[PDB]
């Protein structure tokens, strides 16, 4: 189950 | 920009057996950037309908393949595994060593 | 057992070709169990393991936007990346991102990780506390300080905590008849004369889950780690895994050569002799 979301580098 | 070379196993999926239907392997591993050209070969040419995992990769980084056909192995055809890869100066092909 | 799930994220630009390549794989234990390829023709989050189709629309959609905002996300550190660098904006790059879960045989959360890679080499990665970020560059540190602001290891360590270990659980239950398992190896040896004086002994297993296995050579039953060659780990393609270790010895003392093999599947450890 993903993440809902990833934070730009 | 590390770069590692491949290596390369070709292998069956089952025990071989002349005339019964099976799976050929071509196992790609170690190997950096991904970008990777892999052919599965009888008698020297290329198969056609060769299908082929989702790219993935291990503790270092590095990435990894399985290519994979549906095959009939007989004692007449030769079969191999044709890799080329930015690290090879030239094609690397590796035979299929059925009875080892 | 103990269990895991993971993801692993590929992501290649491709300055000339065209938008970067974006590839998604995800596993629970070693068995895959879905996986996005942005130049499929798909473009869903695709099921690839039986338990996993169980799944109603209301997740493929779920997962599948989540997959494309990972891969947009993505698109933006390419430049980013490039960016910090300060390197030439042509040339193909390649970013690798994989983070999950643990849990134990009680399947309650034990260890959880997040890694970034940029070019090959460790970019940055949550530490073992996942409270706090081990960064391998200046590159890396711009990152660090921006997301140590920002509270980011805070919100991951919440869905490594949760999130991922519940569904982890989902997926173990459902797919309780194949995850759950374990396959024996099929073990044998082969032998192969190769001079008047040396032999080689080959040592196999195959069909045996999971990949993790043993095989070691004993001579009078003390190790020779020394003396064989170990193949890597492969995959038979049907989601089982094979390996074999091979040893050369001297001819006439192929009954003092033994195998060992280890494998969770296994009641206790195996002992192959050279018996005539
Ligand atoms: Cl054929
Ligand atoms: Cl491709």
């Amino acid at each position: 189950y993903l993440l809902m979301w990833i934070t730009q580098v | 920009m590390i770069q590692r070379t491949p290596k390369i196993q070709v292998y069956s999926r089952h025990p071989a057996e002349n005339g019964k239907s099976n799976f050929l392997n071509c196992y790609v591993s170690g190997f950096h950037p991904s970008d990777i050209e892999v052919d599965l070969l009888k008698n020297g040419e290329r198969i056609e309908k060769v299908e082929h995992s989702d790219l993935s990769f291990s503790k270092d980084w590095s990435f990894y393949l399985l290519y994979y056909t549906e095959f009939t192995p007989t004692e007449k055809d030769e079969y191999a595994c044709r890799v080329n890869h930015v690290t090879l100066s030239q094609p690397k092909i590796v035979k299929w060593d059925r009875d080892m | 057992g103990s269990h895991s799930m993971r993801y692993f994220f590929t992501s290649v630009s491709r300055p000339g070709r065209g938008e970067p390549r974006f590839i998604a794989v995800g596993y629970v234990d070693d068995t895959q169990f879905v996986r996005f390829d942005s130049d499929a023709a798909s473009q869903r989050m695709e099921p690839r393991a039986p338990w996993i189709e169980q799944e109603g629309p209301e997740y493929w959609d779920g997962e599948t936007r989540k997959v494309k905002a990972h891969s947009q996300t993505h698109r933006v550190d390419l430049g980013t990346l490039r960016g910090y660098y300060n390197q030439s904006e042509a040339g193909s790059h390649t970013v690798q991102r994989m983070y999950g879960c643990d849990v134990g045989s009680d399947w309650r959360f034990l260890r959880g990780y997040h890694q970034y890679a940029y070019d090959g080499k460790d970019y940055i990665a949550l530490k073992e506390d996942l409270r706090s970020w081990t960064a391998a560059d200046m590159a890396a540190q711009t990152t660090k300080h921006k997301w140590e602001a920002a509270h980011v290891a805070e919100q991951l360590r919440a869905y490594l905590e949760g999130t991922c270990v519940e569904w982890l659980r989902r997926y173990l239950e459902n797919g309780k008849e194949t995850l759950q398992r374990t396959d024996a190896p099929k073990t044998h040896m082969t032998h192969h004369a190769v001079s008047d004086h040396e032999a080689t002994l080959r040592c196999w297993a195959l069909s045996f889950y999971p990949a993790e296995i043993t095989l070691t050579w004993q001579r009078d039953g003390e190790d020779q780690t020394q003396d064989t060659e170990l193949v890597e780990t492969r995959p038979a393609g049907d989601g089982t895994f094979q390996k074999w270790a091979a040893v050369v010895v001297p001819s006439g003392q192929e009954q003092r050569y033994t195998c060992h093999v280890q494998h969770e599947g296994l009641p206790k450890p195996l002992t192959l002799r050279w018996e005539p």
